[PDB]
């Protein structure tokens, strides 16, 4: 599985470990969300995270399912 | 001046110790006034907390 | 060197008293919102309440637009307090002893 | 029975509910008392409320008989 | 003598609002260090860590250039803070009731 990340920049398409199957996205509006928007969080996961009141999570098992919006 | 409230962000908040915060909700507001039909708005946010 | 030209027209005629609409007579829409970060002090003996918090306001100036394919990488400008229309939100329930607590 | 009101902006000619058939209006200075004059607050009530030192009220029980003091 | 003569060619254009790069397109580079020198307060009752720090930023200006065989004995010149450009580096997570707790 090659899921999407956000802690290598350039934004890359890293190849995730064993055991972690589900590549997610997280995004939330910070302070700057009226001229940057919402933040992005890209990763590989055991199993997709919990979802904050303020987070959003769009989560797939499949190859380069998360990408940036852009893309 | 044509006020327009969005909502409040609490992604940064760091709790205290001492206060749980139970909601910061707004609304606007309107008043109107004797010299004329405009009105004038206003944004009010109300946090609310239990100690 | 595009920078110098842009910031150059953009304060040709400006002024920063002046709300900035091309019908007078219409209204500025101005969104604003908020951001808590923390909250401070609840005294009961003065009454007042200290939080920190970030502002957020976002309008429309007619007067301060461009071209970017005319000024290729100028994307963005920045303009301190005093050099361009800001609005006049402030709190009107404020007990800070100077008003404006604002940075 | 049909009351103004100020809940509503601009100012409505909204109808009633049932059992407030008094049209009342409120009116007091505030700080900007000097240019925009004294507040007003337009509504129907059960029975006309009370008078704070600082407020005055003029009470109707007909239809349209609190409008703001252009009209 | 010299230093006259440069201090007004270096300001004769110069805008401090204006990132000094010589192609707007590429970015501009700036090393951030820190210079702890003590622990001044660690309150609980509020959150609020207070020390004392001194900031350490180096960056390069493009329109800040001169000859020096042509300038002899003037190695550095020294700008106060209104007169070139300064980046926005700023705390984040402060709580001074000045947000900008520089000198
Ligand atoms: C100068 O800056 C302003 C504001 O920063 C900018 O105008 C804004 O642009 C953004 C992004 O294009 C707009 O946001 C869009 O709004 C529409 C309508 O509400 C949405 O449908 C769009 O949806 C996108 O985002 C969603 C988020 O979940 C995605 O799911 C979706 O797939 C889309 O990608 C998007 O949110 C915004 O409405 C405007 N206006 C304002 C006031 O924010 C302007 O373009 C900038 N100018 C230049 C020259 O760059
Ligand atoms: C520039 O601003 C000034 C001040 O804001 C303004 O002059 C003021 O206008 C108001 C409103 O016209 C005046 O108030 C009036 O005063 C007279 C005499 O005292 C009253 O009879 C009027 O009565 C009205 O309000 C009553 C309130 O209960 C109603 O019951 C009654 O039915 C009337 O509607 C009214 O109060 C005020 O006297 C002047 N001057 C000053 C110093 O305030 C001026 O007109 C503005 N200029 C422009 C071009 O707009
Ligand atoms: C500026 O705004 C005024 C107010 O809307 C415009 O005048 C109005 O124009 C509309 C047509 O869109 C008419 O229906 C209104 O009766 C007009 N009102 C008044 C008081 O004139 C005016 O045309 C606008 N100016 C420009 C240049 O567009
Ligand atoms: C300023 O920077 C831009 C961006 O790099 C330069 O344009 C690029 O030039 C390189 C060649 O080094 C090309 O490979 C890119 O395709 C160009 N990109 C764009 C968007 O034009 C530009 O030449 C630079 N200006 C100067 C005067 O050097
Ligand atoms: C300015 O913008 C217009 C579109 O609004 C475009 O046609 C034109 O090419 C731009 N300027 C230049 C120098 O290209
Ligand atoms: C200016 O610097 C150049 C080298 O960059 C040098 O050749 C020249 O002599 C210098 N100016 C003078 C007046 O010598
Ligand atoms: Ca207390
Ligand atoms: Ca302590």
């Amino acid at each position: 599985i090659v899921c999407h990340t956000t802690a290598t920049s350039p934004i890359s398409a890293v190849t995730c470990p064993p055991g972690e199957n589900l590549c997610y996205r997280k995004m939330w509006c910070d302070v700057f969300c009226s001229s940057r928007g919402k933040v992005v969080e890209l990763g590989c996961a055991a199993t997709c995270p919990s979802k904050k009141p303020y987070e959003e999570v769009t989560c797939c098992s499949t190859d380069k399912c998360n990408p940036h919006p852009k893309q | 001046l044509d006020l327009q409230m969005q909502e409040a962000d609490i992604s940064g908040y760091i709790p205290n110790g001492e206060w749980d915060l139970v909601g910061i909700p707004g609304k606007r507001s309107e008043r109107f006034y004797e010299c004329c039909k405009e009105p004038y708005p206003d944004v009010t946010f109300t946090v609310t907390m239990r100690r | 060197e595009f920078q110098r030209k842009l910031y150059k027209e953009l304060v040709k005629n400006y002024n920063p008293l002046e709300r900035p609409v091309a019908n007078d007579s219409q209204p500025l829409t101005v969104y604003f919102s908020l951001s808590l970060l923390q909250i401070m002090d609840v005294d009961e003996k003065n009454q007042v309440l200290t939080t920190n918090i970030w502002l957020q306001m976002s309008w429309t100036d007619h007067y301060l637009q461009w071209n970017v394919s005319e000024y290729p990488g100028v994307k963005t400008v920045r303009f301190p307090d005093g050099q361009i229309w800001k609005p006049d939100i402030l709190l009107y329930n404020s007990a800070d002893e100077r008003f404006d607590a604002t940075f």
